[PDB]
RNA sequence: UUUUUUUAAAUAAUUU
RNA sequence: UAAUAGAAUAAGAUAUAAAA
């Protein structure tokens, strides 16, 4: 057609659409022949296999990078002048208009520059491909989790693959990216290990959430999910907490305990997750897995421009 | 707390600016090293801005003297 | 909007006539209107000079008595926005209409202009 | 790109977009651009208004929204420092805030218009154009602004002081914001007269272009720009026959002798016909009324080898052209449903009613086409009119599609505009098609309507 | 290396679990800036929480410079950081003293808005008479610097300022001609008396007050050519002992007001020639465009000065190579070595320079022969054709 | 340099001039072009500003304002043009949007009794001359050389008094001087009165004296850069031979429909000097005018 | 071939 | 405890509508 000449550089009314990664973070993604650099040791994968996390030895983004990406969750709950391409969204807490001392966003990767490009990221992508046994990695989807000063609540115990059960295999992995400098008085990930392999790869039954009470019980709620034997070996290795720097990333298990603490520090804490998922995975029901997308039917392979190919071993 | 601690801390950094003390000021150092060493976490833990900005302020004009870092 | 040479140019010289009768209609009862600011006064007058309206001398007398009271409160309080340009633009057309009307505000407008407080159109 | 001041990366993000939007659009100085702005602030440096607006404009015209940090400390420098903003950057600020759309864009385009608005009677031969383009980018209803404007403009072209070049922009800018004014066209139209020969082929076929969608209803002008194009038309471009057919179209007055001429030269170049081309010359031929097989036929021809090209207006407008004719394509006609199943994504709210509308009329009936334009419907159904949602509701009821997910907006959507839906007599005859399939069991309040 | 005590101090200000007062992170940022030894300069993670601790602190209590210079020292590290603005006082808490500290923190941390400014205006108005002499004279330097266009509130504080003319030193009254002079719209009539005044205590000028003077009558124009002679008389008892800076900004009056007594241009000049060679790039630069535009500069005259700014001429900046380039024409003296290094230069810098810059110095170089024959022709022709656009 | 013209209002232009004569309206229109463009193709002028129409034909004496005598615009008496103000300050706004001056000089709005005009004035070499004629009374004479006049080895100023009759029109029209040595004047009464009245004034005088035809207005836009051209009138040819002949450059233009009406080309145009003030020891950029590398070829 | 203007304007009506 | 300034410059199609 014809693009006006004021409109000639312009891009798409959502990043979706837009083919490959914008270089605004690290500039281009490296050639083919490039890749091997970010690959990364076996130890760590081994220690992912065993633990069900791991963290990776070196940060993955510049000071300046995460200053920047600390912009964007900030303009993305402005919450007067609201984000531009808010409508690009798959759920947002701001939908009432309101907001309150969580904010949590999905699906942003459509909506602002640099977080679409932290999707191709090599570093992590490759580690994601390591893990997931060498196949094409699919992005799943990304998260955000800002939480308040002061007041901000904390997420009780969850399994991350009880949320996708509209997805028929279990090949997933999640990377958890510190936007802030997080300990265990703000927003630090304490992760139970080993329990990613308890009810032989099962999920276990859901937690009570009941709201406007103290963090040590919204913590200790775990003793009412297990059972004898995840109790012992809760005895034995009891839930650790992770400190994170300002760039460090964290490798996760899609069924291994998780939960993070609340923030009690004087200024806002910021997190990011991403959530990475192999090829041979297929769709259990007929229709969109994500509110407005795709639909797909019976057993079909998960595809199309709302789950770009993000790496490919060849 | 540790305001007392901090503000002993600045007066033998003052006193070390102005002389040396009857003693020296390398004994100086050592007491001011002595000083700083002394706090733990219960203070570290409950201190406000001031005793704070006063403590690195004190130990980093001590570290130039000191033959090591620091 | 009387053009001097269109197709009705030979009607042009009586109508402008007519309308300069129907301005004096207007111009003689001028002295009943209370003018709340000086751009009203200098309008009319500007209107009532450059098409040639005769006006008679007791309106004039009431308009510049009335603008005497505004340049008095603007030259005194000092404290509260007549621009230069106004002030000498009601002098001009005080000295054309003869000073014998308000000799006081002939008095006061020069000395408003030789001390400074009426400000500039840039300012 | 360190050791450069913040003059210097102005400067170089202009030199930039000019290069972009003019000699090609080379998809590695855009991401460079992108790169090289998405790093930069005004922040602790003293800078001029000229060089903070030109970092705004070339910020905004290369993507970045109204979140990004450089948008909003350039927005805050306009708010803030408002007389330092002279009738020169003038222009770079209301170009650059035309796209975006919040409080403070709609704030600083309004003082801006209100300065524009007092300054009228002194500006320049250079400042009256680039004001007006600028104005006329962003959507604005300033009637008065606009009157002195077009009054300064007609007190400049009296002496002569426009080039070619500068009566383009004037009649595009005057043509884009509907400002129907016959003096202020006639004066342009007279000063390319006296221009005569400065005025080239490129620079004729846009003022015919906005002359006619201004729509002046005049007969005087319109034989003349017919005439003084007919000696021009063997050195015109593709582009350029696509685009004096629309106009003569857009014109309505019939002449012969330049059509005959006109249709010689596009089947003469009919290899150098895009899609784009194509839908265009149908869409005129559409509006002129006039029937040529000859050149249809070669038209086809030429879609059918570029059906991978086709955008979703293109396949809009060259379908239902193809359908008012009653021309049969079968390959033409499936490759283009096929496509359009393809990107059932990149319809607008009336190009899909359009083209499923015209696929209807003729019977020709594709289960991938229907399918995807029935479920992009439901977003696109809120920005109907009524007869356009008649036309909707009957496209589907001939692809019978009964998903309730689907004919819940559409009925809701006509049930909202019932007055304007039963006052149309031209669709009459549709309406009993639509309640002949549904049925009164289909939302009866509509057929309780219908019934009165 | 940090010890137990103070890495857990490094995490305790690093969580932002310490609550910090402006007076406090002022003081941390003048250690830093002092000393390095701990490396508080060498820590993003620590300068970033200090960062965080100064946006969420009431900075209303420091001085303003003290919050210009925590913003400056966090931009050095790469922070982008800029102080809260300040709000206009309202109710009670109107002062004289916190009507100029509007003022004064909006020239120093470069926050200029004019709703502000005619906010304060609009409120300082009655309370003029209360005022001090030295808070009208801040005053007026503060609306001179934020390039204020209400020169009608600027001429009553001036009005106001010469009712107390014996109050007033010499300083003052230079700082008072010079920021009248600055601003555009001001009446003449001010103008005058003002110059006026500077006219007489003439003898009690300093250096600085010479500075000043010349500076305003620079920018005021032959208008008041008269005062400028009583200058240019008093200085020349004292000619053969001033400052270079002084002696460049005379040049410069005298190309301006189109001076005409040849005498003391004569003699001026050949002070300044003597110590030349103590000016800055810029100060080098306009001394040889007023020599040059008043007919004086000789073989001698020439030599000297191009003696002078050879050493310069290897790092000239891009805004300074026209000028000298369009001297060294319209002379017939030998200048074949400037040339040669200012042609190198120019190529050095053919990526930076604007389009405006780019044509003086084809056009200069036009007629040169000794210019066809140099890589200068073809790079500056791609350049042009690169930059024809923005001509 | 700026110059300022204000354009005709075809509307309301009187159809028979002063005295009966007759004229053309598209003719004036046409003219008035030709004058606009003939003033931008001037090297000289760095900017034409054109003001909007004004409904009195009048208004098209632009010059009758101020007068620009050294670095002061003297504002004229507003005590003939009453009808005139609002056209006066619209025209300040027009001088002020170029960045000239913020306002004028009030010296002889506030003296009493100074009549007098723009146009009388001729800023001859070394000082003014001005014409002691009805239009302007002695207390303008008297003003004026307390205002401007100073007498100095080298800062001197003159101002000249030049006695004409009643019915010579103002000096401007007639009486200039061009180029930088050459007298223009018509070879009429007043013109030979002025050009003595001028050599006796100030004798041990050398200037070439040129005489025009009566009735051929010209204008000379007299300066230091020495501009030469001189627009004259295009019917009269031998005073065009004339002024080719002294060393200068005619550029002929057709003045029939404003001569008609009374409005010469003097009175028609509005030149000023504007400057940019120098914040700061400043030397700003100056454009060339001479030829560059002499020496070298 | 040419045709245009320069107020502080404040009185609608409703349960939306 | 903290205050110095320079530059004048123009790109161009959104699918509508009654009378010298």
């Amino acid at each position: 057609s014809y693009v006006l000449k004021f409109l000639r550089g312009q891009l798409p009314e959502d990043l979706k659409d837009v083919n490959g990664a914008l270089g605004c973070l690290y500039g281009t993604l490296p050639d083919v022949d490039e890749f091997g650099q970010f690959v990364i040791s076996p130890d760590v994968v081994n220690s992912f296999h065993q633990f069900g996390y791991v963290k990776m030895p070196i940060p993955v983004l510049d000071h300046q990078q995460i200053d920047k990406l600390a912009d964007e969750v900030n303009e993305l709950a402005n919450n007067v002048e609201h984000h531009p391409k808010t409508e690009r969204l798959y759920a947002t807490s701001l939908a009432d208009l309101t907001g309150g001392p969580l904010f949590f966003c999905q699906g942003q990767w459509r909506a602002a520059w640099g977080m679409h490009d932290l999707i191709y990221l090599p570093t992590i992508t490759v580690a994601a491909s390591q893990i997931l046994n060498n196949s094409l990695v699919r992005l799943w989807y990304d998260e955000v989790f800002m939480k308040a000063a002061r007041t901000g609540p904390c997420v009780p115990w969850q399994q991350n693959y009880a949320r996708w059960q509209h997805t028929k295999p279990v090949n997933h992995v999640t990377v958890m990216i510190a936007l802030d400098t997080m300990n265990k008085d703000r927003g630090a990930p304490c992760l139970v290990p080993g329990s990613h392999r308890w009810r032989e790869g099962g999920l276990l039954p859901p937690v009570s959430y009941d709201p406007t009470k103290d963090e040590a019980h919204q913590l200790n709620t775990i003793w009412e999910i297990i059972n004898e034997e995840e109790g012992e070996m809760l005895m034995d290795t009891p839930p650790v907490t992770v400190d994170l720097r300002r760039g460090e990333a964290l490798l996760i298990h899609p069924l291994t305990l998780f939960a993070t603490h609340g923030n009690r520090s004087l200024d806002a804490v910021r997190c990011c997750f991403i959530h990475y998922m192999g090829e041979k995975t297929y769709a259990v029901q007929n229709g969109p897995l994500l509110p407005h997308t795709t639909k797909f039917q019976a057993d079909a392979m998960i595809q199309g421009p709302f789950y770009p190919v993000v790496f490919d071993p060849a | 707390t540790a305001l007392d601690v901090a503000m002993r801390v600045n007066k033998l950094k003052r006193l070390h600016q102005t002389g040396g003390g009857p003693s020296g000021k390398k004994q100086v150092e050592l007491d001011a090293w002595r000083d700083l060493n002394n706090l733990t976490e219960a203070q570290i833990n409950s201190a406000e801005g001031k005793a704070v900005s006063l403590l690195l302020n004190s130990w980093a004009y001590f570290a130039k003297y000191w033959e090591k870092g620091a | 909007q009387v053009s001097d040479g269109g197709r009705n140019a030979m009607n042009a010289e009586p109508t402008r006539q007519k309308l300069r009768a129907m301005g004096e209609q207007i111009g003689c009862r001028l002295d009943e209107v209370e003018y709340p600011a000086l751009p009203v006064i200098l309008s009319i007058l500007d209107v009532v000079v450059t098409l040639k309206i005769y006006v008679p001398k007791k309106c004039l007398q009431v308009i510049f008595s009335q603008a005497n009271d505004m340049v008095a409160i603007v030259m005194e309080q000092k404290d509260d926005p007549i621009t230069a340009e106004e002030g000498r633009q009601l002098q001009a057309l005080l000295s054309h209409y003869g000073n014998d009307l308000a000799p006081e505000l002939s008095q006061r407008m020069k000395e408003a202009f030789r001390e400074g407080v009426l400000p500039d159109e840039a300012s | 790109v360190s050791h450069l001041s913040a003059r210097n990366i102005a400067t170089e993000a202009l030199q930039m977009k000019k290069l972009h939007q003019e000699r090609g659009g080379n998809p590695m100085l855009a991401q460079q651009a992108r790169r090289v702005l998405f790093a930069t602030s005004i922040a602790g440096q003293n800078l001029d208004a000229r060089s903070v607006a030109l970092l705004l404009n070339t910020a905004v015209y290369f993507g970045m929204e109204s979140d990004a940090k450089l948008v909003r400390e350039c927005i805050d420098y306009c708010l803030k420092n408002d007389k330092l903003i002279t009738v020169d950057v003038l222009p770079i600020v209301v170009t650059a805030c035309a796209t975006l759309k919040s409080r403070d864009a709609r704030e600083v385009i309004e003082m801006q218009a209100q300065k524009a608005a007092r300054n009228a009677k002194f500006l320049d031969a250079k400042d009256v154009t680039n004001i007006i383009s600028a104005f006329s980018k962003t959507g604005i209803n300033h009637e008065k602004l606009f009157a002195f404007l077009s009054r300064r403009v007609q007190t400049l072209a009296r002496v002569g002081e426009f080039e070619a070049a500068h009566l383009v922009i004037l009649a595009n800018a005057f043509s884009r914001l509907r400002y129907r004014d016959k003096f202020l066209f006639g004066a342009i139209a007279r000063r390319a007269m006296s221009l005569r020969e400065r005025v080239t082929v490129n620079e004729l076929v846009p003022l015919i272009v906005a002359f006619s969608k201004i729509g002046l209803k005049d007969p005087k002008l319109s034989k003349r720009f017919a005439t003084k194009a007919m000696e021009y038309v063997d050195q015109m471009n593709a582009e350029q026959v696509a685009s004096m057919f629309m106009a003569f179209a857009y014109f309505g007055i019939r002449y012969d002798q330049l059509f005959g001429v006109l249709t010689n030269r596009a089947v003469e170049l009919i290899d150098e016909f895009n899609a784009q081309y194509i839908s265009t010359t149908l869409n005129a031929f559409q509006r002129i009324g006039i029937n040529n097989p000859e050149l249809f036929d070669n038209l086809a021809e030429r879609a059918l080898a570029v059906v991978q090209d086709h955008d979703a207006r293109d396949i809009s407008k060259t379908v239902t052209a193809l359908a008012h004719f009653g021309l049969k394509d079968e390959e033409l006609f499936k490759r283009l449903a096929s496509h359009a199943a393809s990107i059932a994504d990149q319809f607008d709210a009336m190009g899909l009613v359009n083209t499923a509308h015209a696929f209807a009329r003729t019977n020709f009936l594709q289960q991938d086409m229907a399918v995807a334009l029935s479920e992009r419907s439901v977003y696109v159904c809120r920005l109907l009119d009524a007869g356009e949602t008649r036309r909707l509701l009957w496209a589907l009821a001939k692809f019978q599609v009964r998903d309730p997910k689907i004919l819940t907006p559409v009925f809701n959507r006509c049930l909202a505009l019932h007055y304007d839906f039963f006052a149309d007599p031209t669709g009459s005859e549709e309406i009993e098609e639509i309640f002949d399939f549904y049925g009164p069991n289909f939302c009866p309040p509509l057929y309780q309507l219908y019934i009165s | 290396a940090r010890p137990s005590a103070l890495h857990l101090i490094f995490e305790r200000c690093k969580l932002n679990l310490v609550e910090f007062t402006a007076q406090d992170v002022y003081q941390i940022c003048t250690t830093a800036y002092n000393m390095d030894t701990l490396g508080m300069l060498q820590d993003p993670d620590f300068m970033r929480g200090l960062h965080d601790a100064f946006r969420r602190s009431d900075q209303t209590v420091i001085s303003p410079f003290q919050a210009n210079l925590i913003a400056d020292t966090f931009r050095k590290v790469g922070i982008n950081s800029m102080p809260k603005e300040v709000s206009v006082p309202e109710e009670d808490a109107i002062s004289p003293e916190s009507l100029i500290l509007v003022l004064r923190n909006m020239n120093i941390t470069k926050q200029r808005d004019e709703r502000k400014i005619n906010e304060v205006l609009k409120l300082m108005f009655p309370i003029l008479d209360e005022f001090s002499p030295t808070q009208l004279s801040l005053t007026v330097t503060e609306l001179a610097r934020l390039k204020s266009t209400n020169a009608d509130f600027v001429g009553k504080l001036a009005k106001r300022i010469m009712e107390y003319n014996d109050d007033l030193s010499a300083l003052d009254i230079s700082s008072a001609a010079v920021s009248l002079a600055y601003c555009p719209g001001i009446s003449h009539n001010i103008l005058y008396r003002m110059m006026q005044i500077v006219e007489e205590r003439m003898g009690e000028f300093q250096p600085e007050d010479y500075i000043n003077v010349l500076h305003a009558l620079n920018t005021l124009g032959p208008k008041f050519v008269n005062t400028f002679r009583k200058i240019v008389e008093c200085g020349l008892q004292h000619v053969e002992n001033m400052d270079a800076v002084t002696l460049t900004n005379y040049m410069v009056c005298f190309s301006t007001m189109d001076y005409k007594q040849r005498e003391h241009i004569d003699i001026y000049a050949d002070a300044l020639v003597e110590v030349a060679t103590d000016l800055s790039e810029k100060d080098l630069v306009m001394a040889f465009i007023a020599l040059q535009r008043l007919r004086l500069l000789s073989d001698t005259m020439f030599g000297t000065m191009a003696s002078c700014v050879i050493r310069y001429a290897a790092k000239m900046d891009p805004r300074n190579i026209a000028p000298i380039m369009d001297i060294c024409s319209t002379v017939p003296h030998a200048s074949d070595h400037l040339m040669k290094v200012l042609m190198d230069r120019a190529v050095e810098c053919t990526r930076i320079l604007t389009a405006n810059q780019l044509g003086d110095i084809l056009d200069i170089l036009g007629l040169y022969p000794p210019a066809r024959e140099h890589p200068l022709v073809q790079l500056f022709g791609k350049q042009a054709r690169l930059r024809l656009d923005l001509m | 340099l700026h110059a300022f013209v204000r354009s005709p209002h075809y509307r309301t232009i009187p159809s028979a001039g002063p005295n009966g004569i007759v004229v053309n309206r598209d003719m004036l229109v046409h003219q008035f072009r030709d004058f606009y463009k003939t003033l931008q193709h001037c090297s000289l002028v760095d900017k034409v500003h054109l003001m909007s129409e004004r409904p009195s034909v009048e208004a098209l004496r632009v010059a009758d304002q101020m007068v620009s005598i050294g670095a002061t615009f003297l504002e004229m008496p507003l005590t003939g043009m009453e009808h005139r103000a609002t056209e006066f300050m619209e025209s300040m706004r027009y001088v002020r949007g170029a960045g000239g001056p913020s306002t004028l000089a009030s010296y002889l709005q506030d003296t009493e009794n100074c009549r007098c005009n723009s146009g009388d004035v001729v800023c001859l070499p070394n000082g003014i001359a001005v014409g002691h004629g009805p239009r302007t009374n002695a207390v303008a004479h008297t003003t004026l050389k307390q205002l401007f006049e100073v007498k100095d080895d080298q800062f001197s100023f003159d101002v000249f008094t030049l006695e004409q009759e009643g019915d010579a029109p103002p000096l401007g029209d007639y009486f200039g001087f061009a180029g930088s040595n050459v007298l223009l004047t018509w070879k009429d009464e007043h013109g030979l009165l002025a050009v003595d009245q001028y050599q006796q004034k100030q004798p041990h005088t050398e200037m070439n004296v040129v005489y025009l035809e009566p009735g051929c207005h010209f204008l000379s836009f007299y300066g230091v850069d020495h501009t030469i051209d001189v627009l004259v009138q295009k019917g009269y040819e031998r005073s065009m031979d004339s002024i080719a002949a002294a060393g200068l450059n005619p550029i002929p233009v057709q003045w029939s429909e404003m001569d008609k009406l009374g409005i010469s080309m003097r009175a028609a145009v509005l030149p000023l000097k504007f400057f940019k003030a120098n914040v700061g020891g400043m030397l700003s950029r100056n454009k060339s005018r001479g030829a560059r590398w002499q020496t070298h070829q």
